[PDB]
RNA sequence: CCCGCAGAAGAAGCACCGGCUAACUCCGUGCCAGCAGCCGCGGUAAUACGGAGGGUGCAAGCGUUAAUCGGAAUUACUGGGCGUAAAGCGCACGCAGGCGGUUUGUUAAGUCAGAUGUGAAAUCCCCGGGCUCAACCUGGGAACUGCAUCUGAUACUGGCAAG
């Protein structure tokens, strides 16, 4: 119910990302769990600023249908 | 005897490149200067110079990048025993366009791209890759 | 003499006639001078089945060429319907 | 002159006229100096979740750049055009005269 | 990842006082399919082991190849100890056109469309080395513009 | 001109059951999957290189009951046509009338749907066609013949069609007993277990 | 090598010689069996191979092999011969076609029946 | 071509299964008889012969044989070789022959560009159309890779004239 850790490399900052894009399906698919729920920074280690950008991106993609909301699609 | 000065130029460059020579000396001529002049625009050679008046001498400064020869390969296409002439539509692509073909057109010696843009054929002197 | 007639091409029971200008002495499918059209007797009755370049045909007639009986009907079943 | 990033989606049963649609939008956009400066396309793609029963549909990207007024008309068109199932008139700060991973993959 | 392909196996033998001692060899290539490929060769008494020797040999001695969207960048000519190979980049959809030995290296290397031909001796081990040597000498526009001290757009001409 | 022997033998050989038999009773129960036929079938056969290519070609053909001679002509046409050959060959195989009828839902099996075409029970654009290899063109409308609809086997095949994820490029009509071959199919829709590049090389040898 | 040397003497297309010269590029030829006898095979083998000497219509005299078990062949027998050499019988380049002309089909043949001219056994 | 009639009724073989090469055992046989495109089998536990079952390929056809090209870069122009594997003449001179350093002018021979005529139709290729489909047939292109003539261009090669 409470863990909170890190992996010691905010990959977005590493690659000098200046704007996470919602069309980078490949990248996104790395931060979405099997169920389809955004993974907390406390796990992957992503820096706070880029996670906000990443999180809106996931939502837009889910909207755009490039990603799946949850997994039980009837 | 010496019967194809152009092939001698190819050997002089190729042997000096394989021997890591800084510079090569040779007898000069308009065609040799023209071919050396063409090489300058693509960066395959550093510089060229001409000394002497009664017996002109063409001097080429070779180029190396990581201690490796810049001229990877060069081979003569048109030879005194066998002339090679290509029409504009059929002009060959040397080193998939990364290299150049020295072409002697009616408007002078130029690269394959210059001949292709101008829609002109000529004699294929050499392949550079 | 030079005549304008139809050369029978196509397959069995589905003829397709080629309208050619040729010397009458030559074989039906043999040597010919010029192509001037075709004629499909099994046309679908909905789309094009016969077209001829009347300009060249008139030129050959003015040169002295004679007109076959069947082709004359074609050069009529057109210039009348339009 | 605000840079928009249209991303509409066309019914999989009407990809025949998709080209013509591009022309329509482009022509009216360009009327007010609507610099297109980008017009990719991902053809048909397997929708992640079955929207409007349609288990698969088209996909188009138009990082256009035109006055605010002209673009607003497009949204009205996309609303009342049955061909376009869904849209997303995002608004980027600058321009993107390049390529996206969706095409660079191939 | 790392994909493994068995290219060919053989039963070599060295005679000894008592009799003929049989041994087995194994040729393999490993690669990530995205511009990196490495060949391996191994000798052992038991075939099982020979594979492990080849796998370890392939893991070490790796090289980088500058791929171009899963296809070659230009026609290349390789030659190793009597085996001459010619490979040519091909349009999308042509698949792999190569002999059995030449085909195996291309999957782990990441090449998807290529026309290849083996001239001279078709000995599998010599053929494999000939292909890799050609790939190593294959240069991309990025290093060619740098090596020639020019820019990419100028030399390319587009 | 048609395979007439047992069907489950082929199914269990080459391994993955692929669209054979009525499709209701579980395929595994009717036979013994993961075991090629024959007395020696119960063993691990170290397949070769030629081996893999052969199996794939054989598998594809049986799924659509296309004889070699016929199949080779499809390959020649696919190579002739512009585009990627492997998908073009798959598109041609899917465009056959007998296959289309099966996916449209009028036949329980591809073999049974093919017999419906052969026995003059299918109408295409108001014209009677009884040739299984007829190529359906985009936007065409395929309609069961009035007399045919009285066949209760067709009705039952419609019912079962629901389980098969309805092909996108086919607009099936239930009570209307019609279909519109919307357009050509695409590689993505077709079973991703088919490696068309293997087929192209094998026939280009 | 040199183009000038090659111009002086162009490349000479070599003519490939047939392995069955007595057929004169014909698939089969009829002949009369001059002699029926037996001969011995080459080195790695041992048997009593059955061969026949035959005079063809074109005058060529050659020896042909009998590929079937048992044969009703003798003097002045008219047979049909086809191509195909015998690996272990030097000088034998032809096979007698079983089941043709005065050569009867092989008795009890059940597999590869078409290769020995034997009618399908009644069920 | 259409429509009705009756009843699964009238319609499946052929080659192969040791390697190459997809697909295996049992019996018989015992260097016998035999097979064999190449490798080769068989001498008493034959996945190779013969029979059986089983299995693989192709199919109203399947096999064998003959023939042409391919693979054969194995006559190599593209696209090979000549120390020892086939292949440097015993050596020199030397004609015809091929080839020819550095230089200006000169022509236009080659060459290169331009144009125009010519390259029958069919075939082949592309886009279509017609036969229920298919072969088949046909419309329009393309192509015909060529040659002649003319007008240029003249670097290079050749040309002569002088260096
Ligand atoms: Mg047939
Ligand atoms: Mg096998
Ligand atoms: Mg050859
Ligand atoms: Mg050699
Ligand atoms: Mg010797
Ligand atoms: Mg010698
Ligand atoms: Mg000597
Ligand atoms: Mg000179
Ligand atoms: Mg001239
Ligand atoms: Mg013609
Ligand atoms: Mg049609
Ligand atoms: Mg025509
Ligand atoms: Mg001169």
């Amino acid at each position: 119910a409470r863990y909170f850790r890190r992996r010691k490399f905010c990959r977005f900052t590493a690659e000098g990302v200046q704007e996470i894009d919602y069309k980078d399906i490949a990248t996104l698919k790395n931060y979405i769990t099997e169920s389809g729920k955004i993974v907390p920074s406390r796990i992957t280690g992503t820096r706070a600023k880029y996670q906000r950008q990443l999180a809106r991106a996931i939502k837009r993609a889910r909207y755009l249908s490039l990603l799946p909301y949850t997994d039980r699609h009837q | 005897s010496m019967q194809d000065p152009i092939a001698d130029m190819l050997t002089r460059i190729r042997n000096g490149q394989a021997a890591n020579k800084a510079a090569v000396t040779m007898p000069s001529s308009k065609l040799k200067v023209a071919i050396a002049n063409v090489l300058k625009e693509e960066g395959f050679i550093e510089d060229f110079k001409v000394e002497g008046d009664t017996k002109p001498e063409l001097e080429l400064t070779l180029k190396y990048f990581q201690g490796k020869a810049v001229v990877e390969s060069i081979q003569r296409v048109s030879r005194p025993g066998l002339r090679i002439y290509k029409r504009k539509d059929e002009l060959p692509k040397v080193m998939a366009g990364l290299g150049i073909a020295v072409v002697s057109t009616s408007k002078g010696v130029m690269t394959d791209r210059a001949a292709r843009q101008a829609g002109l054929g000529g004699e294929i002197i050499c392949y550079v890759a | 003499m030079v005549t304008i007639r139809l050369a029978r091409h196509g397959a069995k029971k589905r003829p397709f006639y080629q309208v050619v200008v040729a010397d009458s002495r030559n074989a039906r499918n043999g040597r010919f001078i010029e192509r001037v059209g075709f004629f499909n007797p099994i046309a679908s009755e909905k789309e094009e089945g016969t077209r001829l370049d009347l300009d060249r045909i008139a030129h050959w007639v003015g040169q002295g060429a004679t007109i076959s009986d069947r082709v004359a009907a074609l050069i009529k079943e057109v210039n009348k319907a339009a | 002159m605000r840079h928009y990033e249209i991303v509409f989606m066309v019914h999989p049963d009407q990809s025949e006229q998709v080209p013509g649609m591009i022309e329509r939008y482009t022509a009216a956009i360009t009327g007010a100096e609507g610099k297109i400066h980008r017009l990719e396309d991902w053809g048909r793609r397997q929708l992640a979740y079955p929207i409007n029963k349609l288990h698969k549909a088209h996909y188009v990207l138009m990082n256009v750049e035109a006055p605010q007024e002209v673009i607003d008309e497009l949204e009205t068109t996309f609303r009342f055009n049955d061909a376009v199932i869904r849209s997303m008139v995002m608004r980027t700060k600058h321009a993107v005269t390049e390529a996206s991973p969706m095409v660079k993959a191939k | 990842e790392l994909q493994e392909k068995l290219i060919a196996v053989n039963r070599v033998s060295k005679t000894v006082k008592g009799g003929r001692i049989f041994s087995f060899t194994a040729l393999t290539v490993v690669g990530d399919g995205n511009g990196r490929v490495g060949f391996g060769y191994g000798k052992a008494r038991e075939v099982p082991a020979a594979i492990q020797k080849a796998m370890e040999k392939a893991r070490r001695n790796m090289i980088n190849v500058a791929l171009n969207n899963g296809t070659l960048q230009h026609p290349v000519k390789g030659v190793h100890t009597g085996s001459r190979v010619f490979m040519q980049p091909a349009s999308e959809g042509t698949g792999i056109i190569a002999g059995g030995a030449m085909r195996a290296v291309l999957e782990v290397a990441g090449v998807h469309n290529v026309l290849a031909k083996a001239y001279g001796s078709t000995n599998p081990i010599n053929v494999v080395r000939a292909t890799i040597d050609g790939l190593e000498n294959m240069n991309s526009p990025e290093m060619v513009a740098a090596k020639r001290g020019k820019s990419v757009e100028e030399i390319l001409g587009k | 001109a048609r395979y007439l022997g047992p069907k489950l033998k082929l199914s269990r050989r080459e391994g993955t059951d692929l669209f054979l038999k009525s499709g209701v009773r579980a395929i595994d129960t009717k036979c013994k999957i993961e075991q090629a036929p024959g007395q020696h079938g119960a063993r691990k056969p170290r397949l070769s290189d030629y081996g893999v290519q052969l199996r794939e070609k054989q598998k594809v053909r049986r799924i659509y009951g296309v004889l070699e001679r016929q199949f080779r002509n499809y390959y020649k046409e696919a190579a002739r046509l512009k585009g990627n050959t492997g998908e073009n060959l798959l598109a041609l195989l899917e465009g056959r009338l007998d296959n289309v009828v099966y996916r449209m839902g009028f036949g329980a099996t591809r073999a049974e749907a093919r017999q419906l075409v052969s026995h003059k029970a299918i109408m295409v654009n108001g014209r009677v066609v009884n040739i299984a290899s007829y190529q359906v063109s985009p936007n065409d409308v395929v309609s069961i013949r009035e007399k045919a609809k009285k066949q209760s086997r067709v009705k039952a095949a419609l019912e079962l069609a629901e389980q098969r994820e309805k092909p996108t490029w086919l607009e099936v009509d239930a009570g209307k007993m019609e279909g519109t071959f919307k357009r050509k199919p695409e590689r993505s829709d077709l079973s991703a277990d088919i490696n068309e590049h293997l087929i192209v090389e094998l026939y280009s040898k | 090598a040199t183009v000038n040397q090659l111009v002086r003497k162009p490349r000479a297309r070599k003519v490939a010689k047939s392995n069955v010269p007595a057929l004169e590029a014909c698939p089969q030829k009829r002949g009369v069996c001059t002699r029926v006898y037996t001969t011995t095979p080459k080195k790695p083998n041992s048997a009593l191979r059955k061969v026949c000497r035959v005079r063809l219509t074109n005058g060529f005299e050659v020896t042909s092999y009998i590929g079937g078990e048992g044969h009703n062949l003798q003097e002045h027998s008219v047979i049909l011969i086809r191509g195909g050499r015998v690996k272990d019988l030097p000088g034998v380049r032809y096979h007698t076609v079983r089941g043709a002309l005065d050569c009867s089909g092989v008795k009890d043949r059940k597999q590869a029946r078409s290769k020995y001219g034997v009618k399908r056994p009644k069920a």
